[PDB]
């Protein structure tokens, strides 16, 4: 049985294999949203008589997100201070094809949760929610003039 | 620009060839322009076009078209330029209108006059209309079909397909028109064969010679020329297929087949041939795309260009970089062929799931093929992701249990979760009777398997 912790045999709310945890993360700008869900996910972690259960964490409303990022009227460093002065890690992988705003903002919202497992059972993070339009929009932009 | 105008305006055709040569070395590699000289560029601009009326020299021809090749990658003075008089002048130049190749003299000039063409129909957006309503790719399609087997006409054809790519990229009439009613596709696809020089041993095979000598860079342009305007010619229409086209969407796999398993001059040649390649294999409608196998070696058969494949996408997982624009397609074709013949699928599944012997350590820490994609089924990228998680689920023949035995529960969750399996089942699609495939070791060990990490753990 798999425990829905978040808001086989799958329940809500000692035959516990795995927990699916969900949170939005396009909340960052709510009164915050990302800092509660941060909380419950480090106590639920750090339990005494959980310390051989996995974790999988959804992270959904990836677009959404996107969206306000690149509309430019909220930024995450009036919320996050110590977004200023982050850096990449050094498994990330840089994509030509996007604006870099929103893979530091996905990068930072994984790392956020990350770092409190990494510092035995494991945590999966997971995003959740067109080739043809993929090739198309990459020779539009390499074409070099004459 | 002043010195140059005042002697344009003089008659002599030795004054203004040594004078536009200057100006083309002096600006021969700059991009960036600034508004002050915007009005001494524009009359000089004007003042380009009204000399080549006029009957002079080649070597002032070449000049002149050189100087306005260089001007014309500014957008602000292309407005009081861009009429139709100005644009006859240049297909006439280019011998689109006088389509006659008997003299080697004059293939610099045409070869200038469709650079500038390029620039011009990139830059302006009024020239896509007036070559619309000029009926210019009807006219390339004829110098191409002109230009069947000569010699040293290579860069005439490789700049007559870079004007047909920029032209079926930008508009959607002209593609409509290449595809249908010009007949490109036969005409593409014998180019590719007359570049690959290749002979036919059967009706759908062709004579490999392992030891052969590679390519050319020549041919290598012409090549990714080809393949780059065959993509965006056949674009439009793929989802919509009848039996009278099947003939010639073979031959053009059987043309890729050949195309996958040769080597260019350099690595990076080789590595972009086979990307094109790639791309538009990924066209083709998936029941002509048997004539990759021949009857490295499953059930008898020849199974050389799937190992190129695999070959390339690790030689791609290994760096990191662009997963979006790198990882998708051939991912994509992979799982497609796979998902339609049998053959493929059964050759596939023993080279990149052989039968499991240690369950000591996780199946994402390693450096064997299985252990980089089941690493790429976490990224941040959804479409990665998911094909990556698909292919795998595609060679187990769509059953939970056995994806589950070689990824683990954990690593898996995102796939359950959007095809609405997450508790368990299989797919829709029925292959054949499962047989058993298990190692003596794992028999032991699987009563103390987690299922979720899936590893022997101590």
């Amino acid at each position: 049985r798999l425990l829905l912790l978040g808001a086989f045999h799958m329940f809500d709310v000692n035959d516990v294999t795995a927990i699916i945890f969900v949170v939005a993360s396009s909340s960052y700008n709510m009164v915050n949203r990302l800092q509660e869900a941060l909380n419950l996910f480090k106590s639920i972690w750090n339990n005494r008589w959980l310390r051989t259960i996995s974790v999988i964490l959804f992270l959904n409303k990836q677009d959404l997100l996107a969206e306000k990022v690149l509309a430019g009227k909220s930024k995450i460093e009036d919320y996050f201070p110590e977004f200023a002065r982050y850096t990449t890690p050094e498994d990330a992988t840089p994509e030509p094809g996007e604006d870099p705003r929103v893979t530091r903002a996905k990068y930072f919202i994984r790392d956020e949760f990350l770092r409190i497992s990494t510092a035995r059972h494991y945590c999966y993070p997971h995003f959740t929610c067109d080739c043809r339009d993929i090739i198309q929009r990459m020779h539009l932009r390499q074409y070099e003039l004459l | 620009e002043e010195r140059a105008l005042y002697i344009v305006r003089a008659g002599e055709a030795g004054a203004i060839e040594r004078v536009l040569r200057d100006y083309s070395d002096k600006h021969r590699a700059t991009f960036k322009f600034e508004s002050a000289d915007e009005d001494k560029r524009k009359k000089l601009c004007e003042g380009i076009f009204k000399v080549l009326v006029k009957e002079v020299p080649t070597t002032c021809q070449v000049s002149c078209l050189e100087v306005l090749r260089i001007l014309s990658r500014d957008k602000k003075i292309l407005v009081p330029v861009t009429t139709k008089e100005n644009m006859q002048i240049l297909l006439r130049l280019a011998k689109l209108h006088d389509d006659s190749l008997e003299k080697v003299s004059e293939f610099p000039v045409i070869v200038e006059s469709l650079k500038c063409l390029c620039n011009i129909v990139f830059n302006s957006q009024m020239a896509q209309q007036l070559s619309l309503e000029l009926n210019l790719a009807a006219k390339l399609c004829n110098l191409l079909r002109k230009c069947k087997d000569r010699k040293f006409i290579n860069d005439i054809k490789c700049f007559d397909l870079r004007l047909l790519f920029v032209l079926s990229l930008l508009h959607t009439d002209i593609r409509s028109q290449l595809r249908y009613e010009l007949q490109g596709l036969p005409l593409l696809t014998q180019i590719l064969e007359s570049a690959f020089s290749i002979k036919w041993t059967d009706e759908y095979e062709s004579a490999i010679d392992h030891n052969g000598p590679p390519l050319s860079p020549q041919e290598t342009d012409c090549a990714i020329e080809a393949l780059k305007a065959l993509f965006n010619v056949t674009v439009d229409s793929w989802k919509v297929h009848k039996e009278s086209d099947s003939h010639q969407f073979r031959v053009m796999a059987a043309v890729l087949r050949h195309c996958l398993l040769i080597v260019g001059p350099t690595e990076d040649k080789t590595e972009e041939l086979h990307s094109n390649a790639v791309n538009l294999l990924s066209n083709v409608p998936v029941s002509c795309l048997d004539v990759l196998i021949c009857p490295m070696v499953y059930n008898g058969m020849n199974m050389e260009a799937i190992h190129v494949l695999l070959n390339f996408m690790e030689k791609r997982i290994d760096k990191g970089s662009s997963y979006r624009e790198g990882l998708t397609p051939v991912l994509s074709l992979l799982t497609e062929c796979s998902r339609a013949h049998r053959n493929i699928r059964k050759f596939l599944k023993d080279q990149v799931l052989p039968p499991l012997r240690d369950v000591t350590n996780r199946p994402e820490v390693g450096s064997t093929v299985r252990n980089k994609l089941v690493r790429l089924m976490t990224h941040v990228d959804l479409g990665v992701k998911q094909i990556a998680a698909e292919f795998l689920f595609v060679l187990c023949k769509e059953r939970v249990d056995s994806l589950l035995k070689y990824t683990g529960y954990g690593n898996a969750a995102g796939l359950l979760a959007a095809r609405g399996l997450l508790a368990g089942g299989r797919g829709d699609n029925w292959y054949s009777e499962d047989e058993d495939t298990d190692t003596e070791e794992y028999k032991n060990a699987k009563p103390n398997i987690n299922l979720i990490t899936g590893h022997l753990e101590e």
